[PDB]
């Protein structure tokens, strides 16, 4: 059956080069176009290159001219992608794709192609992020009221939230992280209180980040 | 070349789902469907504005007229949920739609809970600030947060996560606006606007 494999992927530094791959199986990539497209994290699909079954046309999209050249070694019926010069917005799965139409280019008539088959994709993270832990800031309260913590430019996942170490359960919420185009993650826990017990009672919320060794409580309260 | 979707489209099993896909003369040129579920690659459902590879089910059908090309999902299952994203060619240039999601209601709607924190002062300190939205309880998974200061709609220094599921089943999301002190005392107000199928709410806070 038709299939293609994708290799190559990894964490890297912005500025440097990596090479990918992809192996054709069940079928001559030298009778095809193929074509390499890439999806960021969250993201939507966004076309990258194509190289003609020729092998004697190669076309880019704007965002990677000059950085990414695509090619084919025929003799073991293998696609590349080398990318030169990383930035962190070139971070996504990168998938190798089949085209059935597409022959001599520039189009003598007017584009019906499309992809019948994908590979399985191979993930590049561009990063200069390293292990750092979380500045954590309060928000304060402005019949309930919601306050909480919010956890600040981490680097990497996980951070974990208690309150009280975990005698306040009741009305807690910790939210996925938010992973910024810095490569830093950030969080937030909040909780939701009676409007009355402000005065009162205590609220202390407990962040861990065990990678960088963090373990900080910081006290939340009104105004 | 510019191809815009809509980007949340939610029926209930055994209704229409209609995908539409917007470009400057879309119509001249030909447009393909590819289907993807997460974390799995994109798969072709309908090429040449309406072919139908085989394999696909004939309840997916395909159209291409003047500016739009229209999806359609008759009879629409669960396995019918995912991301769907238009294609089209500008010259030798592959381009996709902004993409689709599409959910098969599985439970009741519910509109989503909105909570608005300002910068707090020990981040101001440090001459910094954030603006924390916090979205909670919705359904379907689907979002849309815009930003304002004051009344002008602000892009830059946004960052918003995929919706995910609670342990109650329905989702969450967050969204965070960047900010120096300086910007955030520059205005008199700073607003977050969610929307969730057709219905936009609002969180205000200020730097008073």
């Amino acid at each position: 059956q038709v299939q293609l494999v994708e290799s190559g992927g990894g964490v890297v530094q912005p500025g440097t080069s990596l090479r990918l791959s992809c192996e054709a199986s069940g079928f001559t990539s030298s009778a095809y176009a193929m074509h390499w497209v890439r999806q960021a994290p969250g993201k939507g699909l966004e076309w990258v290159a194509v190289i003609t079954f020729d092998g004697g046309y190669q076309y880019y999209a704007d965002s990677v001219k000059g950085r990414f050249t695509i090619s084919r070694d025929i003799s073991r019926n293998t696609l590349h992608l080398h990318m030169n010069s990383l930035r962190a917005e070139d971070t996504a799965v990168y998938y190798c794709a089949r085209d059935p139409l597409t022959k001599l280019l520039p189009f003598d008539w007017v584009s019906g192609g499309y992809f019948d088959y994908w590979g399985q994709g191979t993930l590049v993270t561009v990063s200069s992020a390293s292990t750092k832990g979380p500045s954590v800031f309060p928000l304060a309260p402005s019949g309930t009221a919601a306050l909480g913590c919010l956890v600040k430019d981490y680097f990497p996942e996980p951070v974990t939230v208690s309150w009280n170490s975990g005698a306040l359960t009741s009305g807690v919420h910790t939210f996925p992280a938010v992973l910024q185009s810095s490569g830093l993650y950030s969080l937030s826990s909040v909780v939701t209180v009676p409007s009355s017990s402000l005065g009162t009672q205590t609220y202390i919320c407990n962040v861990n980040h065990k990678p960088s060794n963090t373990k900080v409580d910081k006290r939340v309260e009104p105004k | 070349y510019e191809l815009t979707q809509p980007p949340s489209v939610s029926v209930s099993p055994g209704q229409t789902a209609s995908i539409t896909c917007s470009g400057d003369k879309l119509g001249d040129k030909y447009a393909c469907w590819y289907q993807q579920k997460p974390g799995q690659s994109p798969v072709l459902v309908i090429y040449q504005d309406s072919k139908r590879p085989s394999g696909i089910p004939e309840r997916f059908s395909g159209s291409n007229s003047g500016n739009t090309a229209t999806l359609t999902i008759s009879g629409t299952q669960a396995m019918d949920e995912a991301d769907y994203y238009c294609q089209a060619w500008d010259s030798s240039t592959v381009v996709f739609g902004t993409g689709t999601k599409v959910t098969v209601l599985g439970q009741p709607k519910a509109a989503p809970s909105v909570t608005l924190f300002p910068p707090s002062s020990e981040e101001l300190q440090a001459n910094k600030a954030t603006l924390v939205c916090l979205i909670s309880d919705f359904y379907p998974g689907a979002v849309t947060v815009a930003w304002k200061a004051d009344s002008s709609p602000v892009k830059a220094g946004v960052e918003t996560t995929t919706p995910s599921k609670q342990s109650n089943n329905k989702y969450a999301a967050s969204s965070y606006l960047s900010l120096t002190p300086e910007q955030w005392k520059s205005h008199r107000s700073y607003s977050c606007q969610v929307t969730h199928e057709g219905s936009t709410v609002e969180k205000t806070v200020a730097p008073t």
